[PDB]
């Protein structure tokens, strides 16, 4: 009888956006390094 | 742009690793008073919060306030191949790339690729926290240690005089009980009475880098965020903000 939560309900939405953005930032940028 | 430079690579490597064992990509910036990393696992039911002072640096030279984007999972990865005490260099040009560098016996270098991020906001906007305990790690690590064996939840409870860490599972119950009277809580300050719960999974990684002697801080709310702040390794502070279990 516990469900969890996120901080979306406790920060507000504009930092929550920019760590949802830095996320989608993150998942495209997964492949290729040089030397 | 700006280059860092800190003697003991592998150190600064663990100091990463144990920073980010939640998460997968962060921000960090770089301001003249030092490193500021920002980070949210993709769940975003942890926020990690960590400082490296100018001061721990060999090195420490920043034009202006820059905030770079990285993939964790990738710099991890290159910081892994970091010798004992090989210097460490971290070269930023004007391209969207970091340069890490490991000089010593054999010098190597490596490019790593940025994340397009605007200017990271320094700051925890005030939560309203009603309790505030301070205890040593040897009692938060073996608290939750002792929870996990039995459950996936711990409640924690914050009175006037007591500080309890609870744990139900379907086979037993276990707890743990700090007042003033125990040398392993050295402050206790609660507003209101104060109970809250969270995910042993999550605290269990919180807790690692923490040493038993340290002193950790832990502050929430009534089914609010906890949060907690140490100081790891003689570097400087990582703080988390952990969602509650709730109803």
């Amino acid at each position: 009888r516990l469900k969890p939560t996120s901080l979306d309900s406790f920060l507000p939405e504009e930092h929550i956006n920019y760590f949802r953005d830095l996320r989608i930032g993150s998942k495209k940028i997964r492949n290729a390094k040089i030397e | 742009p700006f280059e860092v430079v800190f003697d003991g690579a592998k150190e600064f490597a663990d100091l990463i690793a144990t920073a980010s064992n939640l998460i997968d990509e962060a921000a960090f910036k770089f301001t003249e008073e030092g490193i500021s990393m920002r980070a949210m696992d993709p769940s975003r039911v942890v926020l990690i919060d960590l400082n490296l002072p100018e001061s721990i640096f060999s090195k420490y030279e920043v034009e202006e306030p820059e905030t770079i984007g990285i993939n964790m999972d990738q710099f991890k990865k290159i910081l892994k191949r970091g010798k004992a005490k090989d210097t460490l260099i971290l070269r930023k040009g004007d391209e969207n790339f970091l340069e890490i560098t490991f000089e010593g016996t054999a010098k190597r270098t490596f490019r790593l690729p940025l994340i397009d991020v605007e200017e990271l906001e320094l700051e925890l906007p005030e939560l309203p926290f009603t309790a505030k305990v301070v205890l040593l790690g040897e009692v938060l690590k073996e608290g939750i240690k002792d929870a996990s064996l039995v459950s996936d939840a711990i409640k924690f409870i914050a009175k006037e005089n007591e500080f309890t860490m609870k744990a139900e599972g379907e086979t037993n119950e276990v707890e743990i009980r700090l007042t003033l009277e125990d040398e392993g809580l050295l402050d206790l300050e609660v507003e209101e009475e104060t109970k809250s719960a969270y995910g042993i999974r999550y605290l269990s990684d919180m807790v690692k880098g923490i040493g038993k002697a340290d002193e950790v801080i832990l502050r929430f709310g009534n089914e609010m965020p906890l949060q907690m702040e140490y100081m790891i390794r003689d570097e400087g502070r990582l703080t988390f903000l952990l969602a509650p279990r709730v109803e």
